[PDB]
């Protein structure tokens, strides 16, 4: 849906 | 002001730790001139101190509306740099833990094992693991642009036509090994076991020795797991629809919080019970027939 | 006579022993005797206390055998003890100690980490103070075995694994060695199957079944000798070799068992230790045995006890490099 | 290092009396000192290895005494066949040291020696039977014309360790074949001074207690 | 360490000697330092005691006949000899009564 990217941290 | 206390407690976090590093390594290799404690511990040291060095770039990114202006390849770079130094400081504090199985419990097989050459070896190839794992997830990085937050967002939907949606489990899955599975579980077994093992030998005795191994294990979870959790809670809401804009502040303090033992390492495993800075010969006599 | 003997740092309490090396005899542990003396002053009120600690080190320092016996305010006293009072005098107070048997010998691991005794004196009014190491003596003493008289019977072993299946026999000249006397071994082969041998691997180990909390049985091979001789089926092969155990070659090795050291000095490798039959197995010590394998790879193999010690000394061992430095 | 002083350089006397030597060690050290008897135009006999312990086969007769650094040798009789030089010699540290000498009045075969020009090399084999390399240790000694007996070098195949004299150090080196059973000596830089009898002689690897056994004599002449 | 004494030299008899015995290196304190004497031939026995403080105590065939006393500003032990017997020459020797020290040359003198 909003397709939040999930990176809000480091990999 | 919910990014405030993140900001503060990170920058704590360097002013305890960028010292204590410098200080640490300055004397891993002056104390007693070498040890394989001592190596593991300037390796752990190393692996702190490149991980707090591409940390002013991250408070500062985390700080201020999360936007990126250090053009769009540092990204990789920093995330790589990032991921690596934090498994590579996760690994070694279990390597330190087996150490401490070992040489505690049955030290009899550790003296013709714990040889200079094994720990160059075990070093080497810790080292390269930590590289092929960090590989994979860091060369496959890239950055959107939504309203000045150039987020440094990886491929988390549709990378290419060759790859599908199949990673977004598995790369965080396997990634939830390497920070659950593998440092959680060992380091609480053994440090366990080490410690009601010790009881029935009475080889505790209490201050020096011991009062150690009950801090390191309780910050290290405490420290480590909101991340994971955080990673799972991503992978729930990319199902059962989208959960809102609420949570995902504390991110930047959970891994403050990762911060905080990044700093805590330095001032606790080698600022302890020892410190350096801060019998006649046998004659012969007469005697009468 | 030359009696033994060591000062503490401090300028009192002197210890005299006749002879740092106690003959462990597999029934009795030879009595550890000698004096201790004392200025009258300085003991007015404290007792004077005498410990010998049979230890693990392996550096913490495990406990085997602690024995304390009271000299001043209180047994026979022996020939030595008896010289030894009539020349420090009066102020001389005896000590004697009683080892008790099966206990291990005093043994070190090559790199110290090993079993050691010593015997230690105390000044303090009981046995529940933290004394320093300015007001006591650590003088390191040994207890070691030595080779039996009678020989022993000679070794022989025999293995029959894959017509008749590879016939392997060895024997050793006698049972008994002495160090650096070399080892004659036999490796009389009779094959048979149509599959032939390749390599001969003729090698010595020496045992360490050394116990602390586990058993353990850990290997470590202090001789080898390469054999380049293959035979045909239907044939018979039968020569002897020699093999002769040194420290020279064994250098590099790490975790290999060596004789009681008091110093820093090398010393050969250790000598086995013969117990008695039957008896307890978990003996909290280094426990040495050799063994040498003939083994015929194609893998064949056998096994050929044998003791390697020392004969019986005349006067006694320097326990250093005669030429030292 | 250590220098050994014997007090009677040149003893006469008769058949039927006691004869006394005494010897002064420089340096306090323990019982370790050995007392040998050399015959003109042979090598020397061990009598006493620990200044207190008689060595097997020799007579009775002979005896010693320590008191502090004052090992002495006493002869109870003096029989016909006793008129030769006594050494006295300590083995308490690498550099041994043998006396002055005291004058009254298994195989070991030696090969090599001969006409050395100086600065030449030469090499002295030494034919050891009836022991093993391992089990012993080689010692060199040499004997100039006219003086005692000076040491050169020996070696430990148990332990790998080889020693030379402050005299001969890189200029000499000693080696053992364990498979012949045969000590090598190689000589080089031969100097003016080097002329001298050289024994091989082999002594207990294990509680070394004295040169027991010795060769017969390759002199070099340079 | 060194333990340096002298005072020995050609008597008679019944001549005073007034031997000394200084200590370089080792501190007095309360340890109790005595004489030693060896006879030609013979072993080495006791002489006095000198402890730290004034209690003397002799051996049976010299009583009445030796006076010690020390002192520990210099850090050195005074011996005095009267009445000299002809059995009474032998090498002195001086260290701990507890003979902690090392055996250095010692002073002969000669009746």
């Amino acid at each position: 849906s909003f397709y939040f990217p999930g990176q809000f941290a480091f990999s | 002001v919910v990014h405030w206390v993140s900001l503060v407690l990170y920058c704590l976090a360097f002013v305890l730790g960028i010292p204590g590093n410098a200080i640490v390594i300055w004397f891993t290799g002056f104390k007693w001139k070498k040890t394989v404690t001592t190596l593991w511990f300037l390796n752990l040291a190393i692996a702190d101190f490149i991980f707090l060095l591409f940390l002013p770039l991250y408070i500062s990114y985390v700080a201020m509306n999360f936007h990126w202006p250090f053009g769009i390849w540092l990204c990789k770079a920093n995330s790589f740099t990032a991921q690596l130094n934090m498994f590579a400081s996760v690994f070694f504090l279990t390597v330190i833990s087996l150490d401490h199985y070992i040489h505690l419990i049955h030290p009899v097989l550790s003296h013709r094992h714990r040889t200079l050459k094994n720990s160059l070896i075990v070093i080497i190839f810790i080292w390269l693991l930590a590289s092929l794992i960090g590989g994979p997830a860091l060369y496959f990085r890239d950055t959107v642009e939504f309203n000045n937050h150039t987020l440094c967002y990886n491929n988390f939907q549709k990378h290419d036509p060759d790859l599908t949606l199949i990673r977004h489990h598995v790369l965080t899955w396997v990634k939830f090994i390497i920070g659950y599975l593998f440092p959680l579980l060992t380091m609480s077994i053994c440090y366990l076991c080490l410690i009601f093992k010790v009881k029935k030998r009475s080889i505790l005795i209490s201050s020096r020795h011991f009062w150690t191994i009950l801090v390191v294990v309780v910050a290290f979870v405490v420290c480590w797991t909101p991340y994971h959790l955080f990673s799972i809670w991503e992978l729930t809401i990319h199902h059962n629809s989208y959960s809102h804009h609420v949570m995902q502040a504390g991110i930047p303090l959970s891994t403050g919080l990762a911060f905080l033992n990044s700093c805590l390492n330095p001032i606790l495993y080698v600022l302890i019970s020892k410190k350096f800075q801060a019998s006649c010969t046998t004659a012969s006599s007469s005697l009468a027939k | 006579t030359r009696v033994f003997k060591k000062a503490s740092p401090n300028g009192k309490l002197t210890v005299y022993l006749g002879k740092r090396d106690f003959v462990d005899h597999i029934d009795l542990v030879d009595p550890v005797d000698g004096v201790v003396l004392v200025d009258p002053e300085y003991l007015k009120e404290r007792r004077v206390y005498v410990t010998l600690t049979a230890a693990f080190r392996y550096g913490f320092r495990k406990d085997l055998f602690v024995a304390n016996v009271q000299s001043f305010p209180p047994k026979p006293l022996t020939r030595l003890q008896e010289r030894l009072i009539k020349k420090l005098g009066e102020h001389a107070y005896p000590f004697t100690f009683e080892i008790p048997p099966n206990l291990p010998s005093s043994v070190t691991l090559q790199p110290a980490i090993g079993v050691d005794y010593e015997v230690k004196a105390f000044v303090a009014e009981n046995l529940e103070e933290k004394i320093h190491k300015r007001n006591s003596v650590r003088l390191v003493i040994e207890k070691v075995q030595y080779a039996p008289e009678r020989p022993g019977p000679q070794p022989t072993a025999e293995t029959t694994r894959q017509d008749k299946p590879l016939h392997l026999e060895a024997s050793l000249d006698k049972e008994i060695y002495y160090h650096g006397e070399p080892i004659s071994v036999n490796v009389h082969v009779t094959n048979n199957t149509n599959k032939t041998v390749k390599k001969i691997k003729i090698s010595v180990r020496q045992y360490a079944d050394i116990v602390l909390f586990n058993t353990a049985q850990y290997k470590v091979p202090v001789a080898m000798e390469e054999a380049d001789d293959t035979v045909a089926p239907s044939s018979t092969f039968s020569k002897v070799y020699t093999l002769t155990p040194f420290l020279a070659n064994n250098r590099e090795k790490r975790g290999l068992a060596l004789d009681g050291k008091l110093k820093h000095e090398d010393t050969n490798l250790a000598s086995s230790t013969l117990l008695r039959e039957g008896a307890n197995r978990e003996i909290l010590g280094i426990i040495v045995s050799y063994k040498v394998k003939v083994k015929l790879v194609v893998d064949v193999a056998v096994e050929l006890p044998f003791t390697l010690m020392h004969p019986k000394p005349k006067e006694e061992p320097p326990h250093r490099e005669v030429p030292e430095n | 290092d250590i220098q050994m002083t014997q007090s009677p350089s040149s003893l006469s006397a008769s058949v039927g009396d006691r004869v006394t030597i005494t010897c002064r060690a420089s340096q306090s050290v323990s019982s370790a000192v050995a007392w040998y008897q050399q015959k003109p135009g042979k090598a020397p006999k061990l009598l006493i290895y620990s200044a207190s312990s008689l060595y097997s086969g020799v007579p009775s007769r002979f005896s010693g005494s320590r008191s502090g650094t004052d090992f002495t040798l006493t002869i109870s009789s003096l029989q016909p066949e006793d008129f030769a030089t006594y050494y006295c010699q300590q083995y308490k540290y690498v550099p041994v040291t043998f006396g002055q000498g005291t004058k009254v009045e298994v195989q070991l075969v030696e090969s090599g020696g001969g006409l050395v020009q100086p600065g030449g090399s030469l090499r002295l084999s030494c034919a050891a039977s009836g022991f093993n390399v391992y089990s012993s240790s080689i010692h060199w000694v040499r004997q100039a014309p006219g003086k005692g007996l000076e040491w050169v070098a020996s070696i430990s195949s148990y332990y790998g360790y080889t020693y030379y004299a402050d005299s001969v150090k890189g200029r000499f080196t000693i080696s053992a074949d364990t498979s012949k059973n045969t000590a090598y000596l190689q000589m080089n830089s031969l100097r003016a001074e080097d002329t001298a009898v050289y024994y091989c002689a082999r002594s207990r690897q294990f509680w070394y207690s004295g040169l027991d056994y010795w060769g017969q004599g390759t002199l070099v002449t340079v | 360490v060194q333990l340096q004494e002298s005072g020995g030299g050609l008597v008679q008899a019944g001549g005073s000697l007034r031997l000394s015995c200084v200590v370089s290196g080792f501190f007095f304190d309360t340890v109790t330092m005595a004489w030693y004497r060896r006879a030609p031939g013979k072993h080495r026995e006791l002489v006095a005691s000198a402890t730290a403080g004034g209690t003397t105590t002799y051996a049976d065939s010299v009583k009445d006949r030796f006076t010690i006393s020390r002192d520990n500003a210099k850090n050195t032990v005074y011996l005095q000899m009267n009445s000299l017997k002809p059995e009474d020459t032998a090498v002195y020797y001086c260290n701990t009564f507890v003979r902690s020290l090392s055996w250095g040359q010692g002073t002969q003198v000669t009746v």
